[PDB]
DNA sequence: TCAAGTACTTTTTCCGG
RNA sequence: AGGA
DNA sequence: AAGTACTTGA
């Protein structure tokens, strides 16, 4: 038993947050799918010894009926976990061509410890598809859930064009969110994309700010 | 007041003994420090706190 | 019963300016630091010549 | 620990193991001197130190006027004439335990009520 | 701040205080010593004569690294001779043979042997041991205090009522790590270092 | 323009570089402070515009 | 301070490195 | 008094509290690197370990301070006689000053004139200078072993007040020596009594009038505000 | 102060001014109040320039 | 302060001459383990040697200054615990009369 | 290739000889 | 060199 | 009183 059980809890807490992020991005994930308990997680992805099988975890996600209204060209997503703590160019080439062949728009690599600089070179090698690398440990806790972290909302090309029209703005003039920003990553923001940040106010009650990506 | 000055002097006097008592307690290795504080750091915190409570 | 020395007068810890302060043991610390600055800008007879 | 030097060089002695008879020796690196070890202990670190507590207790310790006195009866001679001070180990942690030095017998006794000493 | 439910439980706080506040092998040690003890099956130190007898029944260096641990210190940052030695054995893997006196045994001791030229080797193993080995806690996180902060919360009857809670206060910051800790509320955790809040939780 | 003694030339050049340099900025990293015969260093143009007291 | 300088210190400065290939004797202050 | 060699000796304890190999090295005046104490001792003449250790630690029952000197001994072990020690000191410049005889003769002078210039600048006082270096290391290790507190830089007993006399002394000295070189300049000029008494008067007058305690109308860094006008508002003022 | 024995952690030794301004301060009480007083004047003088630059 | 004075600077030699005449072993002849409790004697930060019974030396030096034989502006301290005797002929030192 | 010291930078409220 |  | 930028050896 020992301290094996804790890496299981962590991998599960990390999994919930992946489901959470994917649903939040605009992909169709059930609430019961998120709320899946630890006991059910073990009895699904744990082997004939209680050792978690990350290969099993990996899943495809599809755009919510709602998502195709705002963003029509929003394609399908593929989330890949790895039972190997270090991810090499051999495991990467499998996943990289998988997204290319299965005509995916986006793909997330939830790596355990590290992705070698050899394998990292394949990340931008297959456009119009996009690839994301997430260290399992960062996702144990969902940052979006935190007190100080307000509702960020991705804007459509039309929605942004309108925001700029309505405030007579050049993109320069908008407050900026960094591409690498924890939330910019969670949402999978790309350069030029705009977030509408709706925060509570001691002054107004509800205040809406906007940020353009870096 | 003459009697309020008697009362003030005796307030300091008793607080001075409250200190001496903690002084003799620390000199006899009986004092037990607060978590994350020197035995001395703990002692002074009390002495300062007594003398300030007293001044008030 | 160890006293090797005795103080001539404690008021001797003071310098020229503080020494003109009446009852300085009855003032808040800096109020005295202020008089030992003003007396230097007070008028009087500086020398008989 | 208490370390020795080479009789001949006077230069310090470094350990060398006699693999044949499984015993420790101290050799001299300036000459060819070699002596058997006295103790199996080579090095001692000492993190929680008690050496420097009863520091510089000269037989003149009573002559320092700056030192305070007390009427605490001595364990050896019962003399209520003594000088006192705290652990001269100038560390933050250090307890406020007192060390009394008898003005007659010169015995070092403490005020500690948690433990019992000899220094 | 503690997990939603167990917020008034002092022992639940005590539990995290221990789980988070950094503890090194240095903080529990009285002194380390190097002895020449050639027979691995029998010791020169007569005290240890018992520790061997047992940790044998139910090849290696003749140079012994022996460290005496402080009972009082082993208590404040709650620790077992077992769990301490476990760290050491798991740190240096199968290239350092460790034995230890029991928690009950009158004096607290840890005996270590390696797997020409060895004197200096052990002086490096002892340096690692003191400075590099982490027992409990999250790094950078030192002095961890418990505080019973007052909290205004809506009661069932509707009115806002003073329902105080146990709160941990640190001396040091490692946001990424203490957040992922079990038993806490990672939806309430706050740092005076806003550069950290920025880096972890976004602008 | 005369018989160029070639070193005496890179010597005379370096000095012009110095004066044109110190005229604009006198407070340079490379130590010599182009001091007026009076000890007092010459005021650079940079010095004139330089913060609190002076131009801007 | 000045008195120690005149009668003492000054006489010493006048003859420390003084002597040249010409020696400087006793000093007089008018 | 005389010249005033502002040479300051630092005796450094390398390595941090928890770093293996905690050596003791010292920075010598007109010497680039920091010499490990042991080489200095051999260059002084105190050649065997234990004779070196006797100068530093005065109690053979203080294993604590002694174990702490074991690194130094290993550090200096490479040097074995007075010559090889002096050469090692000479090697580190200067700039270097290449020549074997040159470097060994250099270091002799530095230890004699520059290192610990009080006590003596004379020749044969190796015994006194080495026992002092040893007294310095004793004090360095006494503090490092938490037996003594680090010195109070703000203790008034460790402070001196240069009054009107010494102030004038430093100035008169600067002047008389400038006069001394002017006397030698006119003595050389006489390739066969014209001594500018103006230098001394005008120099003293310049300083005492401006408050710029340094040679001369080209003041900086000369130290100002030393001499100011006497307040005459009130008598106590 | 040299008017005290060594290792004196008493209120009187470590700066506790028992007296009122009305009653008057003892030579020690006076000097200790003076040390404490001088601390205020230092920050008052320092804060003044430090605070100004923040404003700017 | 009103009673304060500044040390003008005296000669160390009459005190160095006096000390050696009163039991001061010169540093050139010191042997640490022979005389280990030896109180070390300093005059203006110069280590001059050691003295076996400082108690008496301190008393003879004290009454030398007190009588007037050693200038009263000279400073002398015996730090028993540290086994040290520091003497100051030194100019600059601020003194007060007690 | 990256930690650590190096060069070397820069400010500091307001108002008579 | 002083003043708020 | 604390930095930015640049250069130096593992
Ligand atoms: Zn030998
Ligand atoms: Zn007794």
């Amino acid at each position: 038993d020992q301290e094996n059980e804790r890496n299981i809890s962590r991998l599960w807490r990390a999994f919930r947050t992946v489901k959470e992020m994917v649903k939040d991005r605009g992909y169709f994930i059930t609430q019961e799918e998120v709320e899946l308990p630890l006991e059910d997680f073990k009895a699904k992805y744990c082997d004939s010894m209680g050792r978690p099988q990350r290969k099993m975890m990996s899943f495809q996600a599809n755009p919510t009926e709602e998502s195709i209204s705002k963003f029509p060209d929003m394609g399908s997503l593929w989330v890949e976990f790895c039972d190997e703590p270090s991810v090499g160019v051999k495991t990467m080439k499998t996943f990289v061509i998988h997204i290319q062949e299965k005509n995916f728009q986006t793909g997330i690599f939830v790596y355990q410890n590290n992705i070698t600089p050899s394998a990292m070179k394949l990340v931008p090698s297959i456009p119009p598809a996009t690839i994301e690398t997430f260290n399992e440990a960062a996702l144990v806790v969902n940052i979006t859930h935190h007190e100080l972290v307000p509702k960020h909302i991705r804007l459509s090309s039309d929605e942004k064009r309108e925001l700029l029209k309505r405030y007579r703005l050049k993109e320069s003039q908008l407050p900026r969110i960094q591409r690498a920003d924890p939330v910019a990553l969670y949402l999978g923001l790309k350069r030029g994309e705009v977030v509408k940040i709706i925060r509570k106010s001691e002054t107004s009650g509800r205040y809406a700010s906007y940020r353009i990506c870096m | 007041d003459g009697p309020t000055m008697r009362e003030i002097t005796e307030t300091i006097a008793e607080a001075k003994k409250k200190v001496l008592d903690v002084t003799k307690e620390a000199q006899a290795n009986l004092l037990t420090a607060k978590h994350g504080m020197t035995l001395r750091e703990s002692f002074e915190d009390n002495v300062v706190r007594f003398l300030n409570e007293a001044r008030d | 019963t160890t006293f090797t020395h005795c103080e001539i007068h404690p008021s001797m810890i003071l310098g020229v300016a503080a020494s003109i302060i009446p009852f300085p043991d009855h003032n808040q610390s800096p109020r005295n630091t202020y008089q030992s600055a003003m007396g230097k800008q007070a008028m009087g007879v500086f020398l008989t010549n | 620990t208490t370390f020795r030097f080479c009789r001949d060089c006077n230069n310090m002695l470094y350990p060398r193991e006699d693999k044949e008879n499984n015993r420790l020796l101290f050799e001299c690196r300036t000459c060819s001197y070699v002596e058997e070890a006295g103790s199996p202990l080579v090095y001692r670190h000492e993190l929680i130190t008690n050496i420097g507590e009863t520091a510089g207790v000269v037989q003149d310790i009573g002559s320092d006027p700056t030192l305070p006195r007390s009427d605490r009866e001595c364990p050896k001679c019962h003399s209520r004439e003594n000088v006192f001070f705290q652990s001269q180990q100038r560390r933050k942690d250090t307890s406020m335990v007192l060390f009394f030095v008898c003005l007659s017998c010169s015995h070092i006794f403490t005020s500690d009520q948690k433990n019992k000493r000899t220094q | 701040y503690l997990e939603p439910g167990h917020a008034a439980d002092q022992e639940q706080a005590k539990l995290i205080r221990s789980a988070i506040e950094h503890t090194t092998l240095k903080s529990v040690t009285i002194a380390s010593e190097i002895y020449y003890d050639p027979d691995p099956r029998s010791t020169v130190i007569p005290e240890d004569e018992e520790i061997i007898q047992l940790h044998f029944s139910l090849q290696q260096s003749p140079w012994l690294l022996r460290l005496e641990l402080d009972r009082a210190a082993m208590n404040d940052k709650d620790l077992t001779m077992g769990q301490v030695g476990e760290r050491i054995k798991q740190t240096f893997k199968n290239d350092l043979f460790v034995i230890w006196s029991e928690d009950n045994d009158e004096k607290l001791i840890i005996r270590c042997r390696v797997v020409a030229e060895e004197d200096h080797m052990l002086k490096k193993i002892e340096n690692t041991m003191l400075e590099n080995i982490t027992l409990r806690g999250v790094e950078n996180i030192e002095r961890v205090v418990m505080m019973k902060y007052d909290r205004k919360v809506p009661s069932p009857t509707g009115e806002y009522v003073k329902e105080p809670e146990w709160v941990l206060e640190t001396d040091g910051v490692n946001l990424s790590e203490v957040m992922t800790v079990p038993g806490i509320d990672p939806t309430r955790i706050y740092t005076n270092s806003f550069i950290d809040i920025m880096e972890v939780l976004g602008i | 323009h005369n018989g160029a003694p070639h070193h005496a030339i890179e010597e005379a050049e370096s000095l012009l570089q110095f004066h044109v340099a110190t005229y604009m900025d006198n407070d340079i990293a490379g130590q010599p402070q182009a001091l007026q015969k009076s000890g007092r260093p010459v005021k650079s143009i940079r010095a004139r515009l330089k913060g609190k007291e002076g131009r801007i | 301070s000045f008195n120690q300088f005149v009668d003492y210190t000054l006489q010493d400065i006048i003859c420390e490195d003084s002597t040249l290939i010409i020696s400087f004797g006793k000093i007089y202050v008018t | 008094k005389g010249s005033r060699f502002i040479s300051t000796l630092q005796v450094k304890l390398y390595g941090r509290e928890g770093s293996s190999a905690r050596t003791i090295k010292a920075t010598l005046p007109y010497i680039k690197q920091d010499i490990p104490i042991v080489i200095i001792f051999r260059a002084l003449g105190i050649i065997p370990d234990g004779e070196i250790l006797e100068h530093i630690c005065y109690d053979v029952n203080d294993w604590q301070m002694l174990e702490m000197l074991k690194p130094c001994v290993e550090d200096g072990f490479v040097i074995q006689d007075r010559e090889t020690a002096l050469d090692f000191i000479g090697r580190r410049g200067t700039a270097l000053g290449i020549k074997k005889e040159k470097r060994i003769q250099y270091a002799k002078d530095i230890l004699q004139k520059e290192f610990l210039p009080h006590i003596t600048q004379l020749e044969g006082f190796e015994s006194r200078k080495a026992f002092f270096l040893g007294y310095m290391i004793n004090r360095l290790l006494l503090c490092a072993l938490d037996r003594k507190d680090q010195d109070d830089r703000d203790h008034f007993g460790k402070k001196r007040l240069d009054l009107a006399g010494p102030l004038l002394a430093q100035l008169f000295k600067t002047l008389f020596k400038k006069l001394t070189k002017d006397i030698f300049r006119y003595m050389q000029r006489t390739v066969e009594l014209a001594i500018n008494a103006k230098t001394i008067t005008s120099g003293l007058k310049y300083a005492l009038a401006t408050g710029n305690w340094g040679e001369q109308k080209k003041a900086m860094s000369s130290r100002a505000g030393v001499s100011q006008v006497l307040n005459r508002y009130t008598y106590s003022s | 102060l040299p008017h005290f024995s060594k290792d004196d952690y008493s209120p009187e030794s470590k700066g506790f001014v028992e007296n009122s301004y009305l009653r008057g301060l003892t030579p020690q009480e006076f000097f200790f109040h003076a040390m404490g007083g001088r601390e205020g004047l230092i920050d008052t003088a320092v804060k003044t320039a430090e605070t100004g630059y923040i404003q700017r | 302060s009103l009673m304060s004075c500044i040390s003008v600077g005296t000669d160390p030699m009459p005190i160095i001459t006096f000390l050696s005449e009163w039991g001061m072993e010169p540093l050139e002849d010191y042997v640490p383990h022979q005389s280990p409790d030896a109180t070390r004697v300093f005059v203006n930060g110069v280590w001059h040697g050691v003295h076996r019974n400082p108690a008496r030396l301190m008393e003879t030096l004290r009454t030398l200054r007190r009588k007037g034989d050693i200038n009263p502006e000279v400073s002398m301290i015996r730090d028993i615990r540290e086994k040290e005797l520091k003497i100051f002929t030194d100019a600059g030192r601020v003194y007060r009369p007690l």
